[PDB]
């Protein structure tokens, strides 16, 4: 993804659940829907 | 996931008619959808795919269109090689589905079947059981009722029937009763007779015999 | 010739497993998805279980899922399904079809190439040859009209059972009906055949019946009483 970092002005981290590490390729088993939207230098995440 | 509904289940049609059998998925598939042909024992053969695209090699006198979520598949001109199961498939997503199967049959004027009944042989009762035959040879349509009587007794739960695959050349079809008794019961009883009704009849046809005799 | 030919059907006990095989020929094998579907008989075809390309993005109906695995060995040109705690219920033929890739999506063509099938029979019944009892001609009626004679194959297991009559010599008027599952769980059915009632005596009648589980061979002259 990326070769260095500059300066930071925030950093998260989050759970330690696993992923889906293998390629597949057949009926879809799940969802994720994602909002994008920045108003106001917020950066508003929606998901289900 | 999808369901698909197929409809007609069955159908009969005469040589050189039009036929189309239609096939309803629960949820739009969009153009995902594809037909195939069976014959008897026979793995199925693919006809159609993305709705409306011919298979090499398949005779042009099938087609099918679809929009929405309701596909037809149509046949032209019914020739006696087209007997088969039809059935559509979405691929759209998984699991992919099958229809129920629309089975085709070609529609031939009305034959009354011969009746034939057979007693078991000495052989067989050396067994347990006894064995009774009735068949039914080269009737149309399929269609076609046995009864079972052991002096002039119904009988029930005691019989089973088979049907063959519609004849090549006749496009008939033929069906066996098979009546099966203990030995013991078998001695028990003189008369057994088979009761045959069907379209091709003006009357009932009952063949019989005689246990001694 | 494109051809795809399943081996590995049988009779199976409850619990059991098997794999069945299908070699594939005519085209490059590598690069294109396979799939299993069975069709077992009172019910329709069900699709079974699909491999990618690749090989390792595999599919399956819910059903099968701990029980089958799909394998395919690419230099072998074979694809495989090894089967677990069989059931009753998944008696049927599979077939190996050559199946379109699911990235065409909206424009899926479905599977363009079909095997012949592979049976398979989960059942507790144990493999047995079947009897064979004349069924005499018998009609009250005056002769010269016709005649109907055939044989009764019965209490044969597993399926299938080959029926010819004078070794091929008859085969007009000629019904084989298909067998039935009878309650003791063996197999039954007849063989008949119409024939002129001036034939009977003149021509000999020898039902031919071959059940190759068994391993048996039975030729049955059927003479009026």
């Amino acid at each position: 993804v990326y070769s260095s970092a500059n300066n930071c002005t925030f950093e998260y981290v989050s759970q330690p659940f696993l992923m889906d590490l293998e390629g597949k390729q057949g009926n879809f088993k799940n969802l994720r829907e994602f909002v994008f939207k920045n108003i106001d230098g917020y950066f508003k995440i929606y998901s289900k | 996931d999808i369901q698909m509904t197929q409809s007609p289940s069955t159908l009969s049609a005469s040589v050189g008619d039009r036929v189309t059998i239609t096939c309803r998925a629960s949820q739009s598939i969009s153009s995902w959808l594809a037909w195939y042909q069976q014959k008897p024992r026979k793995a199925p053969k693919l006809l159609i795919y993305k709705a409306s695209t011919l298979e090499s090699g398949v005779p042009s006198r099938f087609s099918g269109s679809g929009s929405g979520t309701e596909f037809t598949l149509t046949i032209s001109s019914l020739q006696p090689d087209d007997f088969a199961t039809y059935y559509c498939q979405q691929y759209n997503s998984y699991s992919l589905t099958f229809g129920g199967g629309t089975k085709v049959e070609i529609k031939r004027t009305v034959a009354a079947p011969s009746v034939f009944i057979f007693p078991p042989s000495d052989e067989q009762l050396k067994s347990g059981t006894a064995s009774v035959v009735c068949l039914l040879n080269n009737f149309y349509p399929r269609e076609a009722k046995v009864q079972w009587k052991v002096d002039n007794a119904l009988q029930s739960g005691n019989s089973q029937e088979s049907v063959t695959e519609q004849d090549s050349k006749d496009s008939t079809y033929s069906l066996s009763s098979t009546l099966t008794l203990s030995k013991a019961d078998y001695e028990k009883h003189k008369v057994y007779a088979c009761e045959v009704t069907h379209q091709g009849l003006s009357s009932p046809v009952t063949k019989s015999f005689n246990r001694g005799e | 010739e494109v051809q795809l030919v399943e081996s590995g059907g049988g009779l199976v006990q409850p619990g059991g497993s098997l794999r069945l095989s299908c070699a594939a020929s005519g085209f490059t094998f590598s690069s294109y998805w396979m799939n299993w579907v069975r069709q077992a008989p009172g019910k329709g075809l069900e699709w079974v279980a699909n491999i990618n390309q690749d090989g390792g993005e595999k599919y399956y109906v819910d059903s099968v899922r701990g029980r089958f695995t799909i394998s395919r060995d690419n230099a072998k040109n074979s694809l495989y399904l090894q089967m677990n705690s069989l059931r009753a219920e998944d008696t049927a033929v599979y077939y190996c079809a050559r199946d379109p890739y699911d990235l065409y999506g909206d424009y899926g063509g479905t599977f363009d190439y079909w095997g012949q099938g592979t049976l398979v029979t989960v059942s507790s019944a144990s493999t047995k040859g079947p009897s064979v009892f004349p069924l005499a001609p018998s009609s009250k009626s005056t002769s010269g009209g016709t005649a109907a004679l055939g044989c009764l194959v019965k209490d044969y297991f597993p399926e299938p059972v080959t029926v010819s009559w004078n070794s091929g010599a008859l085969t007009s008027g000629v019904h084989t009906f298909p067998a039935v599952l009878q309650s003791s769980g063996l197999y039954s059915l007849s063989s008949v055949v119409t024939v002129p009632s001036s034939s009977l005596g003149t021509q000999t009648y020898i039902c031919n019946v071959n059940h190759k589980p068994s391993n048996t061979k039975v030729d049955k002259r059927v003479e009026p009483k």
